[PDB]
């Protein structure tokens, strides 16, 4: 189709195939970004001959891996604290407002607080 | 050479692609060509793979010799040179050459035959091959090399397959096909001086006695580029080819005073300067060393040859069809043939032939 | 100081040539200029004298 | 000498006294993505690393559409 | 002396209590030092660990001021008030300079809204098109002038190699005071976007890229074909034209034996009413800075809130410390300022002229009358030209031999500049000739110019537009940010822009264009360099080569300029597209 | 210490005259030291060219009227003497010197780029 | 003063025949910088997306103490340049 292959999309619109070397990422296959190269441009090139594009490097993209953890929920409050889960080895400790009825990602990690009470709306 | 070897900063390729080049010309700018020199290890395309990468032209180099290809990733800059390892009884390989080119440059072409390649595999089958290879993978320019006396009707096994290459070429990638038809070509570790720098050359009596027409090898891979970056050079055929007309036998008796080998009335003689041979024992010795010697020797069909003069074809393109001026060997003769000078090496003084040298000494070489 | 950090020329090995030879700069990557970042205020104050009170110039009395 | 796995590369240099198949659990690394064989050093083979820009070019062409005059 | 909420364009706060020693509010040693440690603990007592993630982080007052006044040891939800401005109000320090722009100077959803990112002195406010993508110790600051208005305003712009980051207004106190406009700074993406990089050449109802050694053969082919007789080659420059070539167009086509030149207004009297005969009939005498001591302003068929709108904050500045009284003739609008409309037509502003307001501009000190670009494009531009000139001649007060008191305001910076080189025919007969050969020096309003069907036209530009997809041959040009021009602005003043960036793909300066093609026509012109091309400008005008420097025009010349002159719509239908490089913005998009 | 071989003490030049007999005197040290530049450096050129390359270089500076220009050039000039004779130039920059060489016009600058 | 001191200085002409300086007070002191080249300041790598440049004075910037300063100096060696009026 090479429209999945060559622009930048929030999600994926199907299944990514990890055999698939034309792909983004082996568990995602559009890019993430709107400056990011297409994977599949990259390797259209003269140094790609007469190489093995199956041994080439290809990381899990973090946009995948970061959204598939669940929202953390805070009872009785409104802040959420998060320092990376690591303390010394993590992130800066930043506090997070929980005022409004959406889930909020941490400014390092992106892990993606919310309020319990506000639980079943951003389910839908 | 030159700075910079474009008319433009933006080149439209025949195939449609449009190549744009970015910076002054050093080795770290670009001229948007990807160019496949095959042959590049061999003596011409050392010439030409230098020029190409020096202006940042990528090169795709097919090689069969894994070390004789390692002096080609100097001239260009990161990324600028490639290898493929390829043969040419081998058609993944040559695709793999051609995939990304724009420009395929064809150098591949022996005097000489072995246990398993003959004069008509490399300069026809091999030729054929890789133009119809050429043209599957949509290549805009396609450059073949031939010889100066390619006729298909030669007498010569190789002057006739360079002839009848030179019409599969156009017969498979079409009529748009440029071809070279370079004469003799002298630089360093030159094949045509190298053999008229030998001291025990073999039956050099009937071997030195045919007329060229030697050019240099830095015009011809000069001409080359030319060739390649100027659309206008599509389908037409090239002799390039000195001014002058020069024996091997003047040659071989001019390089013999600049080495001073006559120094001593005795030495040349002594040492094997000359080696008279009835032709009957030139041929005979030529046909042993085709099935006994395992390094290519002075084979029979250049036996032959030494006969057959050069033969410039008048409705062929010259070196000013491009705009350039053929250079004069005896402007260049000296510092090809200065590495061979015995003593040198400031004993006392050095004797520098000049241009106008080289020509006097030429004559006093042809009075008896 | 009016001298490039670079220099104008840079050597490499000419294989026409056979030799190394000198030609015109040109750089992959250009030198990044992060010294841009220069305080638009001034760090340290104006310091504290520790002139010897020997090699002071003495000051005049007041009025008798 | 590629060939050895990073967990056991540390532990034959003496980097600690707790080889990789002894590590308590919550000093064990914890992936998110799948955990393939161990690959060596790849030069001098097809599967060597090409580096290439990651970035689109910087400014992007007009494509152009012709309309009639009027 | 430390500070975070002073800033002596804005009221007097004392929020901060950083200047101790108020000093700020009041008029005219280690327990100061202490003081300062003190008060910067109480910023950061609450302040966010953003700087890692923040955009202000090289640029920060906070920052630099606690490491210079401090020691080295020691949650607000998000707001949205535009696609312009990302909002962080965590790291707010709670100084209020955001409310006095917002309500002083600004008058608010504004053309001037985005100027609180300058003056928030944390990253409580940042630019979001700029937002993650830069930091300010990577970018290379280059001194240059506005392009998108005719204010001419000095912009700093600062760029990250080939890239153009941010636009950020520089100081200056006679043109933009240290304010530009939202389009002056949020446009600057439209430069990678749409660009001409490579010669078009038109096959059919395609185009396919050339050479430029063909794109100037196609032309010469197709100049002998049409055959263009005297007055058939028509030249038309646009909005964003440099004065170098426009110069160097009218030259070439005077070459060719031809005067049919223009711009792409749609002005339908062809010598414009104001007239490029005499400098002071087209330019603003009084100058930007004296707009500050003004008594009475006529604005005539302008609106100065699109028109120009920095220069249309400098009359509610004045508008609040004194008692100036501005009256307004043309389509009524919403004004940051109190304005006294009096009618929709030249009917009102004669009849203005015979009431209370001509009164008062009798016995002003310092009167100004105003009128807008887009009148000399109304029917009656000769009414409104003539009513006020005669007004202008007839008085004292509006010609002094101290003050001048006639001002023309244009919204496009190559009107003023062209119009000095004398590029604007003065001849019907020579306009509503037929065109044959049509060259669009950068000229993309010709929905209203006629264009022949059979007619060869060129396109020179830097952007794809509808004016690119008329022409036959498209030739490439260089934007204003990388290119060395000089532009003239409504008060004629000469100001060069100064190259950042090298033009992108295979385009040119774009006078060198024009020269090329000249010899490609067998028109040479004489130019070989910039400053054979700058000596031919002082050939057309002696003050053009007088950099930064306004030539005021004499006393004497000027009045018979003034003498000789004898519904208002506002030309501005959408703010966000005026010029080629906003329409192609995609922050633009959003603001729509 | 000693001084290397060729090597002349610095002195500042205070008089026009002296400085013009200096500098002729260098200059023919350069010709008469020809022939063993071409020997030392293995030259593909006569010494008649080196010579000839050589008052071309005299020839530039020929018009320079500035005293203290003179002393430095002068100066220069004799370093460059010491560092030939003596043979620590490599033969490489030696041969360069002589690869030392019509101009576009600008509609062929302009198609290529320019400068 | 009128000293020719580019002809020992060791620069390459081009600073005096081609390149042209800038004399201006950015904010207490005067740096002199040059224009950048129409063509070669920059171009994208191929390979990684460098910045490459043939132009050897990108970087360099003099800083003066006063405005005479850095019209003396430039003088002296012959340079082309505008001074960037503040
Ligand atoms: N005086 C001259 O040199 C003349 C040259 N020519 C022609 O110009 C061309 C350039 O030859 P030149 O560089 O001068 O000297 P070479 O003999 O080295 O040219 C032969 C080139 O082609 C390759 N080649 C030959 N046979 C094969 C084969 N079966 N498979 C793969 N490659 C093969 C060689 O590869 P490898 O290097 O690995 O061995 C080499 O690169 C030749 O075709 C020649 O016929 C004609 C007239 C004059
Ligand atoms: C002592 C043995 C040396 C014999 C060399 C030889 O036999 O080599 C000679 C031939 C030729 O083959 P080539 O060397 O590729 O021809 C190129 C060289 N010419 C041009 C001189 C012919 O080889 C053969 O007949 C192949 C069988 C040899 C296997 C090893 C025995
Ligand atoms: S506003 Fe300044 S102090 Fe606060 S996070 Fe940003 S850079 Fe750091
Ligand atoms: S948002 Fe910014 S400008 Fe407004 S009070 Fe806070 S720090 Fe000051
Ligand atoms: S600057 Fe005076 S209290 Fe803020
Ligand atoms: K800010
Ligand atoms: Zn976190």
């Amino acid at each position: 189709s090479t429209k999945e292959l060559t622009t930048a999309r929030i999600k994926d619109i199907s299944k990514p195939d990890e055999n698939n070397l034309q792909q983004q990422a082996p568990n995602r296959i559009s890019p993430w970004s709107k400056s990011q190269k297409p994977r599949a441009e990259a390797q259209d090139n003269v140094r790609f001959a007469v190489k093995d594009l199956a041994k080439q490097p290809r990381p899990y993209a973090a946009i995948d891996l970061i959204y598939k953890q669940p929202i953390r929920y805070i009872e009785h409050d409104n802040v959420a604290v998060c320092d990376g889960n690591g303390g010394a080895q993590g992130h800066p400790k930043v506090y997070i407002n929980l005022d409004q009825n959406k889930a909020i990602p941490c400014g390092y990690c992106g892990l993606r607080f919310a309020q319990a009470a506000f639980k079943e709306d951003i389910e839908s | 050479v030159s700075t910079f070897p474009l008319k433009s900063d933006i080149n439209i390729t025949k195939s449609g692609k449009t190549l744009l080049s970015v910076g002054q010309g050093g080795r770290s700018s670009r001229t948007g060509f990807t160019a496949t020199v095959f042959g590049g290890t061999g003596f011409l395309g050392r010439v030409v793979v230098s020029k190409l990468a020096k202006h940042g032209t990528n090169v795709v180099v097919p090689f069969r010799n894994d070390r004789a290809r390692r002096q080609l990733k100097v001239n260009g800059d990161l990324g600028v040179v490639n290898f493929v390892e390829f043969d040419i009884r081998n058609l993944k390989s040559i695709e793999d050459s051609v995939k990304y080119s724009d420009i395929v440059i064809n150098l591949i072409g022996t005097e000489h035959f072995s246990k398993n390649f003959s004069i008509e595999d490399v300069n026809i089958g091999a030729a054929e091959r890789i133009a119809k290879a050429a043209k599957e993978a949509g290549v805009s320019r396609l450059i073949h090399v031939s010889s100066y006396n390619a006729n298909p009707s030669s007498s010569s096994d190789f002057y006739a397959t360079k002839g009848i290459g030179e019409q599969v070429v156009r017969d498979n990638f079409g009529p748009d096909a440029t071809i070279v038809r370079p004469a003799p070509m002298y630089f360093r570790n030159s094949p045509f001086l190298n053999e008229l720098l030998q001291i025990k050359a073999l039956g050099g009596n009937v071997i030195f006695k045919k007329e060229v027409y030697p050019v240099h090898a830095l015009q011809v891979g000069e001409a080359i580029e030319r060739i390649a970056f100027d659309d206008a050079t599509a389908g037409q055929t090239y002799e390039l080819f000195g001014k002058e007309r020069y024996s091997k036998k003047e040659l071989r008796e001019m390089i013999k005073h600049i080495i001073h080998i006559g120094q001593r009335g005795y030495y040349p003689y002594s040492a094997g300067f000359y080696l008279p041979a009835p032709e009957p024992f030139l041929y005979a010795f030529a046909l042993i060393r085709q099935y006994i010697s395992s390094q290519p020797r002075f084979n029979v069909d250049q036996l032959k040859r030494s006969h057959i003069n050069q033969e410039i074809d008048q409705s062929a393109k010259t070196f000013t069809d491009l705009g350039m001026v053929p250079d004069e060997l005896s402007e260049y003769l000296y510092r090809y043939v200065k590495p061979h000078i015995s003593y040198t090496s400031q004993t006392q003084n050095r004797t520098v032939y000049s241009k106008e040298d080289i020509e006097k000494l030429r004559d006093y070489v042809n009075t008896p | 100081k009016d001298f490039p950090t670079t220099g104008y020329t840079e050597v490499r090995y000419d294989a026409e040539k056979r030799r190394v030879v000198y030609e015109p700069l040109e750089l992959t990557q250009a030198w990044r200029n992060f010294t841009v970042g220069s305080s638009v205020w001034e760090q340290v104050g104006d310091g504290k004298d520790f002139t010897p009170e020997s090699f002071k110039l003495p000051t005049p009395a007041p009025d008798p | 000498m590629s060939e050895v796995e990073p967990g056991w590369h540390y532990w034959l240099a003496y980097g600690t006294d707790v080889p990789p198949n002894q590590l308590k659990p919550e000093e064990k690394s914890v992936r998110a993505y799948p955990v393939k064989k161990h690959v060596p050093n790849l030069t001098y083979t097809d599967g060597a690393y090409v580096p290439y820009n990651t970035a689109r070019p910087k400014c992007a062409t007009w494509d152009p559409k012709v309309t009639e005059r009027p | 002396i430390p500070r975070y909420c002073y800033h002596e364009k804005l009221a007097v706060a004392g929020n901060c209590r950083m200047c101790l020693v108020a000093s700020c509010a009041m008029p005219v040693t280690p327990k100061i030092k202490k003081a300062r440690e003190g008060v910067t603990e109480m910023l950061l007592e609450n302040h966010p660990l953003d700087c890692p993630v923040c955009d202000q982080g090289g640029e920060c007052d906070l920052q630099e001021q606690s490491l210079r006044y401090g020691s080295d040891r020691g949650a607000v939800e998000n707001k949205a008030i535009g696609p312009l401005i990302k909002t962080s109000m965590n790291r707010c320090i709670h100084c209020t300079r955001c409310v006095r722009f917002l309500n002083d100077v600004a008058g608010a959803n504004s053309e001037l809204s985005a100027n609180v990112i300058d003056l928030c002195p944390v990253g409580a406010l940042t630019s979001k098109p700029y937002a993650f993508r830069a930091r300010p110790w990577e970018l290379k600051r280059t001194e240059t002038i506005d392009v998108h208005d005719a204010l001419g305003s000095n912009v700093r712009v600062d760029t990250r190699g080939i890239e153009v980051m941010r636009v950020l207004p520089r100081l200056n106190d006679e043109i933009n005071e240290e304010w530009i406009s939202d389009k002056t700074r949020f446009a600057c993406d439209g430069l990678k976007t749409q660009r001409l990089t490579k010669p078009l050449i038109r096959q059919g109802n395609t185009f396919v890229d050339a050479t430029w050694e063909e794109a100037l053969a196609t032309i010469a082919e197709g100049f002998q074909k049409v055959q263009p007789k005297e007055n058939e080659i028509k030249a038309i420059v646009g909005s964003l034209t440099d004065l170098e070539s426009i110069v160097a167009l009218k030259d070439l086509v005077n070459k060719l034996g031809s005067e049919n030149v223009s711009t792409d207004g749609d002005a339908t009297t062809v010598p414009p009413a104001h007239g490029a005969d005499f400098r002071s009939n087209y330019i603003f005498n009084s100058t930007i800075d004296n707009i500050e001591e003004a008594d009475q302003i006529l604005l005539v068929g302008t609106n100065p809130r699109h028109e120009a709108a920095v220069l249309n904050a400098r009359i509610r500045k004045v508008w609040l410390r004194s008692d100036l009284e501005v009256h307004h003739v043309g389509e009524e609008f919403d004004s940051t300022f109190e304005l006294n409309h009096l009618g929709s037509d030249v009917n009102a502003l004669a009849k203005a002229l015979t009431g209370e307001v001509g009164k008062k501009l009798s016995e002003a000190s310092k009167p100004l009358i105003i009128i807008g670009s887009g009148v000399t494009e109304t029917q009656d531009a000769e009414a409104v030209y003539a009513t006020v000139a005669k007004f202008v001649t007839s008085n004292a007060n509006i010609v002094t031999p101290e003050w001048n008191g006639f001002n023309l305001l244009h919204r496009e910076a190559s009107r003023v500049g062209a119009l000095d080189v004398g590029f604007t025919t003065q001849s019907p007969e020579v306009a509503n000739t037929k065109a044959k050969f049509i060259y669009l020096l950068g000229a993309d309003e010709i929905v209203n110019k006629d264009i022949p069907k059979d007619a060869f036209v060129v396109y020179q530009g830097h952007h794809g537009d509808l004016g690119a997809s008329f022409a036959d041959v498209i030739l490439p040009g260089s934007a204003y940010t990388e290119k060395t021009a000089t532009y003239v602005n409504t008060e004629g003043r000469v100001q060069s822009t100064r190259a950042a960036t090298n033009p992108p793909g295979v385009a040119r300066e774009d006078w060198m264009i024009i020269r090329a093609l000249s010899e490609y026509l067998g028109a040479t012109l004489p130019y070989d360099n910039l400053y054979e091309m700058r000596s031919r400008l002082a050939d057309v005008a002696p003050h053009l080569l007088r950099h930064e420097v306004v030539e005021p025009v004499s006393e004497g010349i000027a009045k018979v300029g003034f003498q000789s002159l004898v519904l208002l719509k506002n030309p501005i239908e959408n703010f966000y597209f005026t010029d080629v490089i906003s329409k192609s913005s995609p922050t633009m998009a959003k603001c729509v | 210490t000693n001084p290397t071989a060729f090597a002349q003490t610095t002195r500042y030049v205070k008089d026009s005259t002296e400085m013009r007999t200096l500098v002729l005197n260098l200059y023919r040290r350069y010709l008469r030291h020809s022939r063993g530049f071409v020997n030392n450096y293995n030259l593909d050129i006569p010494a008649s060219q080196v010579r000839t390359k050589i008052r071309q270089e005299f020839e530039r500076q020929r018009f320079v009227k500035d005293l203290p220009l003179k002393n430095v050039l002068y100066m220069k000039a004799q370093m460059e003497f010491q560092e030939l004779v003596n043979f620590w130039k490599q033969q490489c920059h030696v041969m360069q010197y002589f690869e030392s060489i019509k101009g576009d016009s600008f509609v062929q600058k302009f198609l290529k780029g320019a400068q | 003063t009128d000293l020719a001191k580019e002809l020992v200085s060791g620069a390459p002409k081009e600073l005096i025949t081609e390149r042209v300086a800038r004399i201006y007070q950015e904010t207490e002191t005067w740096k002199i910088d040059w224009d950048i080249l129409n063509k070669g300041n920059r171009w994208e790598n191929d390979l990684m997306g460098y910045q490459s440049s043939s132009d050897y004075m990108q970087g360099t910037i003099l800083k003066f103490d006063t405005r005479e300063g850095a019209i003396r100096f430039a003088k002296g060696q012959g340079w082309d340049y505008y001074i960037q009026e503040p």
